[PDB]
């Protein structure tokens, strides 16, 4: 979630 | 309040930043400063919620064809704006279609189609030809008047509508 | 002190509510806000004081109120002033110093918008008579002075970095890609070239939002070179990406473009980084989450915090444009539009009193654009250029003969094959690279 290169929670 | 991101997509070369220009100016308002964040950002109240519209025109970059992704990316809600002079400007609209379906991996993105008359120059798209366009998309159709504001309001209220009603 | 009569001398009438408005809420100078042409000339040409940046900023922008051949034919009609103990002052504090403004004028306008002269051999045909016919002792320094200029347009401190080489050898053209040339050279050589771009575009392409018009080929040329570069690498870096069917070799692709990124940023490339921005949000590339599962963690931030700069209309890349320091390059997709919503969203014309009076100040907000162009334009990049690096980008064809809607299919399928939507399994494809896909990384060598 919140685009590919974010840190997923 | 809800924030509604709208994206304006459509032909360049063709006067189609004037629809956002004059949903944002205070209707006796000539002014325009693109440079400041309320140039872009209107609290409204549409069937009386309040909302506010959060809306990207980038119109001027249309030689960026590879950003169209991005841009189109931020968006949940479109307007595609053609010119009502102006032939390929309509033609156009199904690829912009096409295009942001894929963005948004999915086949009913809420938009809106909008044809604008920009000038006094002659129309050349009927409007029974994009009345019907706007049908085989499942989708409303809005013509504005760039010179009086006259269907301004209603392309952008419809939309908003789309998204409330997906 | 006085002037001869309206009758004889147009810049005589006085200021008035249909003359002249100003602006009311903002060195020394009154800010013009709106007035007919003949008060734009007056002003222009001012004999109280001098006004610098109102002559820069009127001859930006002054065709689309005025053609050029009437803006000689007014400066012409301004310089010509007729008579009305008082002449003896009035010679010295009216028509010597109007005509020394006049003078400036043209110095001006020979000097740094000479292409009016180029593009109408005529304009410069009455220039020249003008200028001939002008006969003075104060004059003639400017007058000997427009005529060199004239004439003429008729016609680092510290060294720079070694240049980076990594599994290429210098020479070898032939093995130039994206994983054998070294990430901080082709970061470099990108950012030479994109500098120069940048550096190229005029403002004659930009006032009157020229480039969205059906001569934009022929009035914008840079722009859209510059632009249909950029284009050129955000396609060129998703084709390197969707063409690498191995898993394994298309994150070692992915992830040496960030490493791409990273310099752009070091170098403030700013058109460097959307171009690297662009290609991941784009919809073949980012789509393809097997791929991302194996970026390390730092370059994700490095890409996330690239990618930021971008949201909210910007609102991060304009800050940090705001706050660093020459050489840049900025992104100048922003200007455009923001040129374009000006000229759009405010009136030629302000009417008064049923007079109608030239909109200046919209003039000067697009003139304050142009001028914050220039101001990135002056200072360049300590880096050496690689003659063969630089002309493989400058020859990079991602499309080949394709179509637009075609290669972007064509990238979108590719995406589709290698990874698959989410029900169907993810295939397994053969390495096509013989060489290590290990990164060299972007601290440089010594
Ligand atoms: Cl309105
Ligand atoms: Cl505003
Ligand atoms: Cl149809």
């Amino acid at each position: 979630k919140f685009h590919p290169w974010s840190v997923a929670n | 309040m809800t924030e509604y991101k709208l994206v304006v997509v459509g032909a360049g070369g063709v006067g189609k930043s004037a629809l956002t220009i004059q949903l944002i100016q205070n209707h006796f308002v000539d002014e325009y400063d693109p440079t400041i964040e309320d140039s872009y950002r209107k609290q409204v109240v549409i069937d009386g919620e309040t909302c506010l519209l959060d809306i990207l025109d980038t119109a001027g970059q249309e030689e960026y064809s590879a950003m169209r992704d991005q841009y189109m990316r931020t968006g949940e809600g479109f307007l595609c704006v053609f010119a009502i002079n102006n032939t390929k400007s309509f033609e156009d609209i199904h690829q912009y279609r096409e295009q942001i379906k894929r963005v948004k991996d999915s086949d009913d993105v809420p938009m809106v189609l909008v044809g604008n008359k920009c000038d006094l120059a002659a129309r050349t798209v009927e409007s029974r030809q994009a009345q019907d366009l706007a049908r085989s998309y499942g989708i409303p159709y809005i013509e504005t008047s760039a010179k009086t504001r006259q269907g301004v309001e209603d392309a952008f209220y419809t939309l908003v509508r789309e998204i409330r009603q997906h | 002190m006085r002037l001869p009569s309206a009758d004889v001398y147009r810049f005589a009438e006085p200021d008035s509510e249909e003359n002249i408005i100003f602006e009311e809420n903002m060195a020394g100078i009154p800010i013009i806000k709106a007035g007919t042409v003949i008060k734009l000339i007056e002003r222009l040409t001012y004999h109280m004081y001098a006004d610098p940046n109102f002559v820069r900023t009127f001859l930006t922008t002054y065709r689309s109120f005025c053609k050029p051949q009437e803006l000689l034919s007014l400066i012409i009609e301004r310089f010509e002033i007729p008579e009305p103990a008082e002449l003896k002052r009035f010679r010295k504090e009216y028509i010597q110093p109007v005509q020394l403004r006049v003078l400036n004028v043209c110095r001006h306008w020979v000097e740094h918008h000479f292409y009016d002269f180029e593009r109408d051999a005529y304009l410069l045909q009455r220039m020249e008579e003008f200028i001939g016919t002008v006969r003075g002792k104060a004059m003639k320094k400017w007058v000997e002075s427009i005529t060199k200029i004239i004439q003429r347009k008729k016609i680092f401190q510290s060294s720079p970095p070694t240049v980076e080489w990594h599994i290429s050898r210098p020479g070898h053209i032939e093995t130039f890609d994206l994983l054998t040339l070294h990430p901080i050279e082709i970061a470099r050589q990108l950012t030479l070239l994109e500098s120069d771009l940048y550096r190229a575009v005029q403002p004659s392409e930009l006032v009157g939002s020229v480039w969205t018009k059906e001569d934009k080929e022929i009035n914008s040329p840079n722009l859209l070179k510059m632009i249909r570069h950029t284009t050129n690498l955000t396609l060129w870096f998703e084709k390197c990406i969707v063409e690498t069917e191995n898993l394994e070799e298309r994150v070692a692709v992915v992830s040496r473009i960030i490493e791409i990124l990273q310099v752009f940023q070091e170098l403030n490339n700013f058109n460097g980084v959307l171009e690297v921005v662009s290609a991941m949000n784009s919809s073949p590339v980012y789509r393809l989450d097997h791929t991302f599962e194996q970026i390390p963690s730092r370059q994700k931030k490095i890409l996330e915090e690239a990618h930021e700069l971008s949201e909210d209309h910007y609102k991060k890349y304009l800050a940090k444009l705001r706050s660093i320091n020459p050489p840049c390059v900025p992104f100048f997709g922003i200007y455009l539009t923001n040129i374009l919503k000006t000229e759009e969203g405010n009136p030629e014309v302000l009417k008064r009193h049923g007079k109608e009076l030239i909109n200046f100040s919209k003039r000067r907000k697009v003139a304050e654009i142009t001028g914050e162009i220039q101001q990135y334009q002056n200072q360049p990049y300590c880096l050496r250029v690689e003659s063969d690096i630089k002309r493989f980008f400058e020859n990079l064809n991602p499309m080949g003969n394709s179509m637009e809607k075609e290669f972007t299919d064509y990238l979108f399928n590719k995406s589709l094959e290698i990874e698959p939507r989410n029900p169907k399994p993810l295939p397994r494809f053969p390495k096509k690279y013989s060489y290590p896909l290990k990164s060299p990384g972007v601290r440089p060598s010594n």
